[PDB]
RNA sequence: UCGA
């Protein structure tokens, strides 16, 4: 019943490479929105949440996309293997296919 | 047609072990012994934790005292050689090792007493006790002191050798292998065919297209479906082209 | 005809080997890095390496 | 239940011969395979 | 060769000055890794001992012979006092060598503690987020060819002898057989049934495979560290941990197909050997 | 198979001294159920352990070291076998060649 | 100092070697290269060619013959053969056995030039009347070249088998510490050659060091440049 | 990796963008036989050989030095078709 | 495709048991099934290799 | 065949040179050796202890110095000096700086025909009124020398030191195999040699293979011992 | 049916 944080990697998973939504005030470090998130943003909102400053994080997300027929860059993140921003005309249907295709084979535990 | 065994092949021991031939190695360099005789193999220690079998480890160890013996070994399943036999017979063969070193005009190699010393670091060989001692007890654990064949310098620590059984398994890269430019097509479909004798080119399976799409080649994707498979006029005109 | 693979083919085909490179894939075709890409160098054998990094 | 001969080596043709199979004409096929079907039965022992 | 060596030989003793601990040190009452202190600061008999006023010479000094390749020494390297191991300072060194400067490269690794698999990985995002692509690649090539040669020269390998079942698996297996003694007096006395009884013994062997298996890592760790199997699984280069207690250790019980899990013990390791009973049950 | 469900049956591994029980508690079983039994409720026991497995895997020494599944694979290997001009029969064997 | 050299020999075969005192830790950097050098750019013979009037190929049992053609083959390799002369390329033998008398390294017919180091060496246990007439080409070459890697091409059948000429058994070298200097811990290095009797240890020493020293030298004028 | 990456994924917005740039510039070389080009001969991208030691012929490798110079021009609706492919293969034979 | 051989392992005359193997099989040594060979081996990391 | 030598090297500082091609093996052949006897030799600066005004433990911070007494010591192990006489194979050079210096490898008084190669080091720095009297002791020598071997003392209070001989710092070749037309067996073998300024990478190298055809002709006559 |  004690209300926890989510471990690193959970989070590291969740927020990485991250499109912010709206402006965000913690710790006196101003996050405006449309910034993009790497480990040092994500331990910082790590850190931020660990001092009670925030809890929820609004970020622009696949499902919340108006984008027709497809998604958008804001909505979606980085390049994950790149790293980088995700270039337009991108695979990533098939790129969420196989991401989460390859582990079919190592779920029997 | 006599076969030599190629590098790559498939090779594997009685315990479960496999693999494929990498590089063999010139009889020059070779990790040896101070009797000059250099190893056959060289098997790297990581697929024996995971895959868990140890049974090629004591089989390894009782080539290792048996190798100076030549004596043969019947261990049946369940019922058969234990830790204290093969002791014995690690002790033995060692006391007739230094033995054979002691008259032959030898004694403790300095490489040796460095690597004992190492050794004596982490209680791998029990302190107080000489190095020959200590050779003796090592010797026991299954592993001596090797040379590398390259350097001449030992290794750090000791490393576990000695008589093993292994197999030249049937999959043999002289057959397996194979590649075609430009061959024959299926009747129905003017897509290549497939198979080795056959003369056939490889397929892009449903899973290869989706990877090529990820990665976002479209051209390499395009290509693939039709000028380097069946098109009509593409597969033609692209032989005239790179021509 | 006539395996007379003698030099004037063997370092022919290294003129045009140099810039262009080709692919490698290892079945189940899983992540998109189960398809990748390297440089050719031909080596004696008729087997393959590759990196021991991307293997995994 | 008839195929090519296991003549890899003599070991190969011995094994072969005193291997099993429950697939066939009359037997089960792979459509239809549990975990019971595949299982190793707890009188096995000494038999298989 | 990144690991820190220490040895408990030295036991530590009090000193007030270097020269008595040194003394000692060829004596044999001392150990070079071992922590002894000195005057008021304590310190290691190689920190005192060995002192390098740059890489280079260091290297010299060891690949020389006079020295191991793990040891706890003093050395400057980019403008500190620092005491560490030859093989950290290696480490630092070749990753700036590989990506074309020590500086940056050193300021985002760690330089007290042996680099394993996650270290590692840290390592190659912090580079390839910092730097860039190409100087990544080469700097994980260095890795690569350094690495493997390393493994090459250490010759760790595989023993009967080097996993060692600890001292502790027969005392508290045969606790865990007095327990099931308690169990089965029990079961006829009325006080358990056949079910509980069945819980209690599951529990049973349940806390037993956890005790011998906590040997077995703290007996590897408080003794042979440099242990391969240990080490090997441990820096995350081949295994899990419930090899290493199957393989040395108790295998722990067993699943009959039906599903329901067995009641009988299977005890002896893998280098013990199993009887030909638990060889099918598994 | 049947009959075997019936009676109580010891191992091969079984305290064998002077063609008599050494030790009371002994290796047993019904159904494939482990039970340590008594000098007196023996019933019948093993002639050998080789038959608990097949041909290949009877001609693995210091099996009972090594994990199931790479046992499996040594065996159906040992089926991928070649002949060899040289070829020189395990040093160390079962001694069931 | 003045490095005291003392060397071994016993017969053509086996030899060692003991050189005190040296610089600490200069043993290793003495021993292994020798060695390296000294089990591979040592010529040899261990023949090459091989016909017989009666066969097929390297197979079809001859008559009166135990063990079949490639197994006389077996036998061929670990023949080892050393010429009397320097300048003798190539050569060849003749060999005659009939009736039901073995077949040995010493059977064959002797000439100029050649000398056995195994007479004893076994061939074929002929059997009953078993007539067998045999010719080789032992040639002299360097290293280890494979019978695939190289052609013969003599009469109706000629089979090459491999060559292995590397007439040292085996080279063990070890670094010891000696009281013969100055100094403390020296090295005395001693050198094991074992050698089958195509050279002497000595002599194989003698090669060894030859190329050693002159690969050694090799380093000539070489050409700068600076970024 | 390929010599001077990061900087060309730094340019085009998107990692495809390059692509398209450096396959179209490529066969342009190889349609003049490298007579178009802006590279000089010290950035002629001179490949090692045993024989001697020419330019490299592969077209990949002449565009990415070519974009990795800047002096090149890359932009949707640059100028229209025509006179863009009519004045590139006169120029040229 | 795998080679059927059997090697004469008796010489020229002796008198032998019945039982007794007068020729050797595809691997067979000595009335011994023969696979591989027991050549000397070593465990090591070397040279990543 | 033709085993072409290039050395491409820069300054005082860093050379590397290839032997490209060599045969399969003789690129690792030549590594080992080159690396122990370029760093166990070829020797060099080699400072031992150094007597110190007011200064007598190890340990005792000196007044009127930045740095304590081991960071000192440690900048006189990177100092690197020449004799340009083999005539004087010891000397004692010395320095006295007070007040607020600057003091560095330059501000070192002078010798007989000692010489430093090495003009700017930060030795240590004067803080005001800091009074600091030293005289250094130098020698030649090869390979390494800790505080323990050398029981070195010149005055008093002299403190002995790690002595620093080979010019050298590290070598580790890096072998590798080529291809040039067919016959993938050939050597490419590259050596990254440093060194502290006393001799270029080139000199410190052919000194190198001098001792090595030295040792090599160490061998002429024979002592037959045969068993 | 057997490799991976
Ligand atoms: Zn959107």
């Amino acid at each position: 019943r004690t209300l926890r944080l989510r471990k690193r990697s959970d989070i590291e998973s969740g927020l990485y490479g991250r499109v912010l939504a709206r402006e965000v005030e913690a710790l006196g470090r101003r996050l405006e929105e449309g910034r993009y998130l790497s480990l040092e943003d994500v331990h910082f909102l790590i850190k931020a949440a660990e001092a009670g400053e925030v809890r929820e994080v609004p970020v622009r997300s696949p499902l919340t996309c108006q984008t027709r027929y497809g998604v958008c860059q804001k909505c979606y993140g980085y390049d994950l293997s790149m790293a980088r921003p995700v270039s337009i005309g991108e695979a990533v249907g098939v790129v969420a296919a196989e991401s989460i295709g390859e582990p079919g084979t190592q779920l029997t535990m | 047609q006599k076969r030599k065994l190629q590098v790559g092949d498939k090779l594997a021991n009685r315990h479960g072990n496999k693999g494929v031939v990498a590089k063999i190695l010139p009889v020059e360099d070779m990790p040896h012994l101070p009797d000059g005789t250099p190893v056959d193999v060289i098997l790297n220690p990581l697929g024996v934790p995971s895959r868990m079998n140890l049974g090629q480890i004591l089989e390894t160890h009782l080539g290792l005292a048996g190798y100076f013996l030549g004596q043969r070994y019947i261990s049946p399943v369940f019922d058969g050689a234990t830790e204290p036999e093969i002791k014995e017979l690690l002790a033995e063969a060692f006391n007739l090792y230094f033995g054979k070193r002691q008259g032959e005009g030898f004694g403790v190699d300095k490489r040796e007493k460095e690597v004992l010393a190492r050794a004596e670091k982490l209680g791998l060989v029990s302190p107080g006790k000489s190095p020959e001692e200590q050779l003796k007890e090592l010797f026991d654990l299954g592993k001596v002191v090797l040379y590398d064949g390259r350097t001449g310098e030992p290794f750090e620590g000791p490393i576990v050798v000695g008589q093993m059984f292994i197999m030249k398994l049937y999959h043999m890269v002289e057959d397996k292998m194979h590649a075609r430019s430009t061959g024959p097509y299926s009747l129905i479909t003017q897509q290549p065919l497939g198979g080795k004798a056959q003369f056939g080119g490889q397929r892009f399976g449903e899973m290869e297209v989706w990877a090529l799409e990820a990665y976002g080649a479209a051209h390499t994707l395009q290509e693939m479906l039709t000028i380097k498979s069946d098109d009509i006029e593409g597969r033609n005109a692209a032989y005239q082209a790179i021509i | 005809r006539q395996r007379d693979i003698k030099d004037e083919v063997w370092d022919a085909l290294e003129e045009v080997i140099h810039g262009k490179v080709v692919l490698l894939n290892r079945a189940p075709t899983l992540h998109r890095l189960g398809i990748q890409a390297f440089q050719p160098v031909l080596v004696e054998g008729q087997s393959i390496q590759l990196h021991p990094l991307v293997c995994e | 239940l008839s195929q090519f001969k296991d003549e890899t080596n003599p070991l190969s043709s011995l094994r072969h011969k005193r291997r099993i199979s429950a697939l066939g004409p009359g037997g089960l096929t792979r459509e239809r395979a549990g975990f019971d079907v595949r299982d190793v039965h707890r009188t096995h022992y000494g038999r298989i | 060769i990144t690991q820190v060596r220490k040895e408990k030989k030295g036991a530590g003793m009090a000193f007030a000055t270097p020269e008595e601990a040194l003394a000692a040190y060829e004596r044999g009452e001392v150990a070079l890794n071992a922590p002894i202190v000195v005057a008021g600061r304590e310190t290691s008999v190689g920190r005192l001992k060995f002192v390098f006023a740059n890489p280079d010479e260091a290297l010299l000094a060891v690949a020389h012979g006079l020295l191991d390749l793990q040891d706890v020494v003093t050395v400057r390297y980019l403008g500190r006092r620092l005491e560490t191991s030859p093989g950290r300072i290696l480490f630092a060194r070749i990753v700036g060598e590989a990506v074309g400067d020590e500086k940056v490269a050193q300021e985002l690794i760690q330089m007290d503690v042996p680099q394993e698999k996650n270290s590692l990985k840290d390592l190659v995002y912090q580079a390839f987020l910092r730097l860039g692509m190409e100087k990544t690649a080469r700097l994980l090539d260095a890795l690569k060819y350094y690495g493997f040669t390393l493994s090459t020269t250490s010759g760790i390998t595989i023993g009967i002898d080097d996993a060692v079942i600890p001292e502790e698996k027969q005392r508290y297996l045969e606790e865990a057989d007095r327990k099931l003694r308690q169990i089965e007096q029990a079961y006829e006395m009325g006080f358990l049934t056949d079910r509980e009884r069945y819980d209690q013994v599951i529990q049973l062997w349940t806390e037993t495979t956890e005790k011998v298996t906590q040997a077995v890592f703290k007996n590897f760790e408080e003794n042979y560290p440099f242990n391969p199997l240990y080490v090997m699984a441990q820096s995350g280069a081949r295994g899990n941990p419930q090899q290493i207690r199957q393989l040395c250790g108790m295998r722990g019980l067993m699943q009959k197909p039906s599903g329901e899990t067995f009641e009988v013990p299977v005890r002896s390791s893998f280098r013990e050997g199993l009887t030909v009973l638990e060889y099918f049950i598994s | 198979a049947s009959e075997e469900d019936r009676y109580t049956i010891a191992q091969a591994n079984t305290p064998l001294e002077g063609d008599r029980i050494a030790t009371d508690r002994v290796v047993a079983r019904r159904r494939g159920e482990p039970v340590i039994v008594a000098p007196e409720e023996v019933e019948f026991m093993d002639v050998s352990p080789k038959q608990v497995f097949s041909l290949n895997t009877n001609l693995i020494p210091f099996l009972e070291h090594d994990d199931a599944n790479r046992a499996l694979m040594g065996s159906n290997m040992q089926t991928q076998a070649v002949p060899l001009i040289r070829a020189q029969a395990p040093v160390v064997m079962t001694g069931l060649e | 100092k003045a490095p005291v050299f003392t060397a071994t020999t016993q017969g053509d075969h086996y030899g060692e070697f003991v050189l005190e005192p040296l610089e600490r830790g200069f043993g290793v950097t003495l021993g292994n290269p020798l060695r390296r050098i000294l089990l591979s750019s040592i010529p040899g013979t261990a023949v090459t060619s091989v016909y017989i009037e009666d066969v097929l190929h390297e197979f079809s049992t001859i008559p009166g013959v135990k063990e079949d053609v490639v197994e006389i083959i077996l036998n061929l390799k670990e023949l080892v053969v050393r010429f009397l002369d320097p300048k003798m390329a190539s050569t060849t033998l003749i060999l005659r056995a009939e009736g039901p008398k073995e077949v040995r390294a010493g059977d064959f017919t002797p000439s100029a030039d050649v000398e056995i180091m195994n007479p004893d060496l076994h061939i074929a246990t002929l059997e009953e009347g078993g007539k067998l007439y045999m010719e080789v080409r032992v040639d002299r070459g360097v290293g280890y070249v494979p019978a695939e890697r190289h052609g013969i091409k003599d009469r109706i059948n000629a089979i090459p088998v491999d060559a292995i000429f590397s007439p040292v058994r085996r080279v063990a070298f070890q670094v010891e510490d000696t009281r013969l200097g100055q100094r403390t811990d020296l090295d005395k290095l001693t050198l094991r050659i074992w050698t089958d009797g195509s050279v002497t240890p000595l002599e194989a020493l003698n090669q060894a060091v030859a190329i050693l020293k002159e690969h050694l030298n090799y380093f000539a004028n070489p050409e700068a440049s600076l970024l | 990796a390929e010599p001077g990456i990061d900087k060309l994924f730094g340019m085009v917005d998107s990692k495809y963008r390059l692509t398209v740039v450096v396959a179209k510039r490529a066969q342009q070389l190889l349609r003049h036989r490298f007579k178009n080009t802006v590279l000089e001969p010290e950035e002629r991208p001179k490949m090692r050989t045993l024989e001697g030691l020419y330019d490299d012929p592969n077209a990949v490798t002449w565009a990415m030095k070519e974009l990795l110079t800047g002096r090149l021009f890359f932009g949707e609706n640059l100028v229209p078709e025509d006179r863009l492919q009519k004045e590139m293969e006169r120029l040229y034979p | 495709g795998t080679a059927f051989d059997q090697r004469p392992r008796v010489r020229v005359g002796q008198r032998v048991k019945k039982g007794d193997l007068l020729a050797d099989g595809p691997a067979s040594e000595e009335g011994f099934l023969a696979l591989g060979q027991n050549v000397l081996v070593a465990i090591m990391p070397f040279d990543g290799y």
